[PDB]
C-alpha cells in the first residue's frame, strides 16, 4: 500500500476530540461513543461549548446583516431559536421564547423583519485558522477542568494566544476594513 | 421491492415523526419538506430537534408543503471509526466499520429499487406515470416528445 | 447458577470435587497448569468451565439446513440448567451458543453453522471473573504497621491506570451513582504481539478516565472470556485541595 | 494539585471493613479470581469435567465424603450416603461394594 | 447481471451461479407474466448442494424459476468478538458482505434504465408498457396518441 | 457534483489544470475524459495528462472538439488494495484503507443508482432532460413510441 | 508529492518523524510503515497538524491571488474540499460544504471565479527553511504533549524561535517588498 497514490480524509469532528485528548498525553479514541468513555463525553461537551462561544463573538464571515425572520402565518410570533447566538441591528430580547421588538412594545409582527443574525454552525464548517483556535482553546480548558497539569497548562496558554492572533489576521484579511474609503462617515467627508 | 427502509414519507399535520431506519450519525439523516413543486431540506440545529433516538420533532411550520420526508444518506468521507496504531483494538470498532459500508450500499440498493422497474414480462413498466423533460431523441430508436410529434404533424 | 459443590479435596495442585446440578452428579478437577494446555490441539488453556474435548462425528452434518448438530447431553453424559456454552475450535475461534429456550434439559442441541465434521472441539461453560476495587482514597503508611486514610477534605480524582502482565481482553467498568462507563483493555493495533494468525498477548499498561469524587467512583473488572487474564496493579491521580492542615 | 498513588500489587483479597479503614490492596468483591504470588490477580483455572456419576440424589442429599490417597496408582473417593456407601476413583469409574 | 438468473420450468434441479455469504440471502421464486410468488426454504425447496437446489412443490402456472441474491445489511455474517482469535478470512468475509450489496445495487440499476457511456438513458431493447398521455410537449407520448393523430392524418 | 452525486464532476473547457473533487485510494481509480454531445473519449495518465498534485491534474493533449472535461471515480471491486494474511502484524492503515475501499465502491453504486430515471416529487417519472436511447418498438396502445414509428407513419 | 521520484516524498517525511523522535532522546527508526508503535504514530499526527497550521498563515509562495475555481458544468456548485486552507479575497464562507458568496445569496456559479487561495501543500515540497520550522515546532509540541520535560522544552523553544526567523527572512527575500515602487498606492504618487 503506497500512501502517495491515495488521498483521503478523516472526520473533522473526531480529530478535534482526538487532538484534545493528546494535549494531556492520552491515547487516541477510535470512535465517538459518548456513552462508553467519559473522555469522549467530556471532550465533546467542552468542544461544543467552545465552538459556540467563539462564533458568538461575531466575525466578518458568520455575521449576516441582511437576515430576515418570517413572523409565522396566523400569529405574528417569531420563534427565538436557541441557535441564534446574537441578534443585532435592532433591539430584540427574546422576551418569552419569542422575538420581542423592545422599541415598540409588541410581540406580533405583520411581516418579515431584517436583523443582524449569528446562527450556530457546525464545527467542520469553519475556516482552518478558526478551527485551530477552537481546538487549542478547548484542549486548554479540557486540561484545567479534568487533568489539570502545570507544564501542560503553561504550554497550552501560549498555543491558544498564538492561534488567536492567526484568527485576528484572518478577520482583517477577510474584511479589508479601511478608515478612509470603507468608513461610514469619513467617506462622506472625502467628497469634494 | 416495498421493503425499502431508508426512505419514508409522512403527510404533514403532525409535529413529531418516527425515523424507521437505524443510523450511525445524526448528520447521516436528512429531513425535508416535500411538495409537488417545491422541496427544501430542513437543517438541523434550528429547523427540528430529536425527541429521541428514533423520533424527531419539527420546530417549523409546514404550510405550503404536503409531505415530510426522512431519508438516510451515509457519507463515506466521514469515517465513524478511525483506527490508530497503539490504540486498543475492539471488536465493536470492527463491527461498526463494516456497518458503515453496508449502510451506504443499502442506500444504493434502495435508490435503484425506487426507480421504475421492469415487470415480470421483461419490459419496463411506467405504472401509468408520465415521463417529463426528456430532451428530444436524435437517434432513430430514441423516445420522442410531442415537440418532435408536433413538428412531425 | 444452581450448581452445588460438595467434597472439594485436593492432591498436590489438582483439586478434585463433586457437584450437583439439579439433573446430574459429576466429578470435576481444577488444575493449576502453567504454560501448558489440557489437550494437545488447543493453542492456549481455553479458560472455560466444565471443559472437555469432543470429536464430532463425520455424519453429524446436514446439507439441507447447512448446520452441524451437536447434542450437549450426548457429549457430557449429563444435563445442565443454564449458562453460555462456548465451543472452541483448534485455530482459536470461539462461539457462544446460549440455549434456544428453557434451559438445556429441554433443548440440548447446538446448531453450529458450516460443515465441521471431525475437528476435536473443546466445549464448556463460560464463567465470569469479577473484581471490584476499593475506593481510591489517600492512604498513609503510619508507623505502628497499619494504614490510615484522611477524609478531612474532598478529593476529585481524575485518571486511573491498570498494570497487566498478559490478560485476555478483559474490560474495566467505572460506575458512580448516576452513570456507568466501560473501557476495554486489549491488544493495541500495530503491535508485534497482535498478529492475524495468533492470539493476542497484550502486555503493557492501560490508563482510563475516572472523574468525580473519590468516595463515589466505583471501579470494577470483568472478563467473561475463555482467555486468561492477569492484572498486576493499579493507580490513580487527582486534585486533593485540603482545606485545613492537620497538626 | 495533582497527587497520585499507586498500588504495586493486588495480592489483597476481600475486606468487610469500612472503605476508610481497609488497606489499598484489599478489594470489595472478588469472584472466580486467583491471587497468585507472582502475578497480582488472575482468572481461576478452568474446571475440567470428567465422567458423570448419575442423577441428582445418587449420592444422597447430605452425604459424608472421604478421600483415600494411598498410591500414585490408586486413589479412592468414598461416599457415605444416608443409607448406602459408594466408592469412586479419580477417573470416575464406580466400584461395586458389598 | 450476475445476482439475478432465470431458468425455464421443467426441471427440479437448478444451479446457483453467484457466490453468497448465507443461504438466507438467496431468494427462490416462481415467476410468471401474470403472477409471482416466493418459495420458502425446506418446505417448498431444499438445497441439493452448495450451488444447487431442488424444488419440492410443483411449478404449474409459472413460466420461469428465478434465483436472486438479496444480501441483508442489517445482519452481519461475521460477528467480531473479543476473546476469539481474529482471522484474515474473517476480515475478508466482512468486507465481502458490503461488496455483495453494492453488486446487487448495480444490477438493480441495470434492471431499470441507467445512464450508459455518455449520459442518456438506455432501454436494452425493452419496450415501455402502460405510461400516461403527455399533458405537455416535453412529456413523452404513448402509442395511443400516435395512432389517433397520425391515423387520422393517414386516414 | 451536487448533494446526491459525489464521484462525478464535469468541468467546462477553457483551462488546462483541473481539480479532483473526491477522495480516492489509487490513481488508477480516477478517470479523466473529454466529453462532448456527439462523442466522448478517455484520457490515459502520463501521456495525455500528468498529476500536478494529489488533487490536481494537468492535461497535455489539446482539448479542441470537446465541450467538457469529466473526472470520475472507478474503484475496482474485484481487486483489493489491502490483502490480509495470517501471521502478519495488523496495522491501522490497513484497517482504514480496507474499510474505505468497501465504502468507496458503495458510493459509486449509489451514484449509478441515483443516475437512473427517478420518480420526482410530483409523482411521475422524470427524465431530467436526457434522451432515452435504444428502446424497443411499442406495440400496445399505451406504449412509449420511438422515432422509427413516428417516421414510419409519416410516410402514409 | 514528488513526481520526479516517489522516494523523495517518503524519505523526507521519514526524516521529519525521525527528527521529532530525537527531540525526546529516542533511537532512530528505519522503516516508518513497519514500525507502528504508539510513539511514531503520535509523531506523525502532530507533524500533519503543524504542517497545515504554518501553511494556513499565508506566505508569499503558498498564496495564489489568481486562483480559479471551476463551478461544475451542469450545476454551479463548487465543492469546498478540505485542501482549501483559506479562501479569501471575496465573500466565500463554505455555507453547506459548498462555496457560498455571502454578498450575493447564491450557491450556484455560472462560470469560473478568481479568488486568492491557499491550498494544503505536502510537507516534502516546502522551502527548506519552512521544512525546518515545521519539524522544530512539531517536535517542541510533541515533547510537551507526551514527554513534557523541562530543559528539553527550554532548548526547543529557542530553536523554534531561531527557525522562525529564518523563514521570516526568506519570506522577505522571496517577495522583496518595496514601499516606493512595490507599494500599491505610493507608485501613483511617485508618478510625475
Amino acid at each position: 500500500m503506497n500512501m502517495q497514490d491515495a488521498y483521503f480524509g478523516s472526520a473533522a469532528e473526531l480529530d478535534a476530540v482526538n487532538e484534545m485528548l493528546a494535549a494531556i498525553g492520552e491515547s487516541p479514541v477510535t470512535t465517538l461513543d459518548e456513552d462508553g468513555s467519559a473522555d469522549v463525553a467530556n471532550a465533546r461537551r467542552i468542544l461544543n461549548r467552545i465552538n459556540r462561544q467563539i462564533q458568538s463573538k461575531g466575525w466578518a464571515f458568520n455575521i449576516n446583516e441582511s437576515a430576515t425572520l418570517t413572523p409565522d402565518a396566523s400569529t405574528g410570533l417569531i420563534p427565538f431559536r436557541p441557535a441564534y447566538l446574537s441578534i443585532l441591528g435592532g433591539q430584540y430580547i427574546n422576551r418569552g421564547g419569542w422575538v420581542y421588538d423592545k422599541s415598540t412594545g409588541t410581540d406580533t409582527f405583520s411581516g418579515p423583519i431584517t436583523v443582524t443574525l449569528i446562527t450556530l454552525q457546525d464545527y467542520d464548517e469553519m475556516p482552518e485558522c478558526f478551527r485551530q483556535w477552537i481546538v487549542t482553546k478547548a484542549s486548554r480548558q479540557f486540561n484545567s477542568r479534568f487533568f489539570g497539569a502545570e507544564d501542560v497548562e503553561n504550554s497550552l496558554a501560549q498555543e491558544e494566544m498564538e492561534a488567536r492572533m492567526a484568527c485576528n489576521e484572518y478577520e482583517m484579511d477577510f474584511g479589508q476594513y479601511n478608515m478612509l474609503d470603507g468608513d461610514a462617515y469619513v467617506q462622506g467627508l472625502i467628497g469634494r | 421491492d416495498q421493503d425499502i427502509k431508508t426512505v419514508i414519507q409522512y403527510p404533514v399535520g403532525t409535529t413529531e415523526f418516527d425515523i424507521p431506519f437505524d443510523y450511525l450519525s445524526r448528520k447521516f439523516v436528512r429531513v425535508s419538506l416535500v411538495s409537488d413543486d417545491n422541496r427544501r431540506l430542513l437543517s438541523n440545529i434550528t429547523e427540528y430537534r430529536y425527541v429521541s433516538k428514533t423520533r424527531v420533532k419539527l420546530l417549523v411550520a409546514t404550510t405550503g408543503f404536503d409531505r415530510v420526508e426522512i431519508r438516510r444518506f451515509t457519507s463515506a468521507s466521514e469515517r465513524i471509526v478511525d483506527f490508530s496504531d497503539g490504540s486498543v483494538l475492539r471488536a465493536n470498532d470492527l463491527n461498526v466499520s463494516q456497518l458503515q459500508s453496508a449502510h451506504i450500499a443499502e442506500e444504493a440498493r434502495d435508490a435503484a429499487l425506487l426507480a421504475m422497474p421492469e415487470d415480470d414480462a421483461g419490459n419496463l413498466d411506467a405504472r401509468n406515470r408520465k415521463i417529463v423533460r426528456l430532451a428530444p431523441g436524435e437517434a432513430g430508436t430514441d423516445a420522442i416528445n410531442k415537440n418532435q410529434l408536433d413538428t412531425t404533424l | 447458577d444452581g450448581v452445588e459443590v460438595m467434597a472439594a479435596n485436593c492432591i498436590n495442585s489438582t483439586m478434585y470435587m463433586l457437584m450437583r446440578n439439579g439433573y446430574n452428579v459429576w466429578i470435576a478437577a481444577v488444575d493449576f497448569k502453567k504454560e501448558s494446555t489440557d489437550f494437545p490441539f488447543e493453542p492456549y488453556r481455553f479458560h472455560v468451565d466444565a471443559k472437555r474435548s469432543y470429536h464430532i462425528s463425520e455424519t453429524a452434518y446436514d446439507i439441507e439446513t447447512n448446520q452441524t448438530v451437536v447434542n450437549v447431553k450426548d457429549i457430557y453424559g449429563a444435563s445442565f440448567a443454564k449458562g453460555t456454552v462456548a465451543i472452541c475450535e483448534s485455530d482459536g475461534k470461539i462461539t457462544e451458543y446460549e440455549p434456544t429456550g428453557n434451559s438445556w434439559d429441554s433443548t440440548p442441541d447446538i446448531r453450529i453453522s458450516g460443515d465441521v465434521s471431525g475437528k476435536n472441539i473443546v466445549i464448556g461453560f463460560l464463567y465470569d471473573f469479577q473484581y471490584v476495587f476499593s475506593r481510591f482514597l489517600i492512604k498513609q503508611e503510619q508507623n505502628d504497621g497499619t494504614t490510615s486514610t484522611e477524609d478531612s477534605g474532598r478529593l476529585q480524582l481524575r485518571r486511573a491506570w491498570v498494570n497487566y502482565q498478559n490478560t485476555g481482553a478483559f474490560t474495566v467498568s467505572v460506575d458512580n451513582g448516576s452513570r456507568e462507563f466501560n473501557y476495554l483493555v486489549n491488544a493495541r493495533v500495530g503491535s508485534t504481539g497482535l498478529r492475524l494468525g495468533q492470539k493476542a498477548t497484550t502486555t503493557g499498561q492501560y490508563r482510563f478516565p475516572v472523574t468525580g469524587n473519590a468516595l463515589y467512583q466505583k471501579v470494577s473488572l470483568s472478563s467473561f472470556n475463555a482467555s486468561p487474564v492477569s492484572i498486576i496493579g493499579c493507580g490513580w491521580e487527582g486534585n486533593y485541595s485540603r482545606r485545613a492542615n492537620g497538626i | 494539585a495533582l497527587v497520585s498513588q499507586s498500588i504495586k500489587n493486588l495480592k489483597g483479597g476481600i475486606s468487610q471493613q469500612p472503605e476508610i479503614l481497609r488497606y489499598p490492596e484489599q478489594g470489595t468483591l472478588q469472584v472466580n479470581g486467583w491471587s497468585s504470588e507472582t502475578e497480582g490477580l488472575q482468572k481461576r483455572p478452568p474446571m475440567v469435567f470428567i465422567k458423570s456419576l448419575g442423577p441428582r440424589g445418587y449420592l444422597g442429599e447430605d452425604p459424608y465424603i472421604h478421600l483415600i490417597n494411598r498410591d500414585e496408582y490408586e486413589q479412592y473417593y468414598a461416599v457415605f450416603t444416608g443409607n448406602d456407601v459408594r466408592v469412586f476413583d479419580l477417573s470416575g469409574y464406580e466400584y461395586q461394594v458389598r
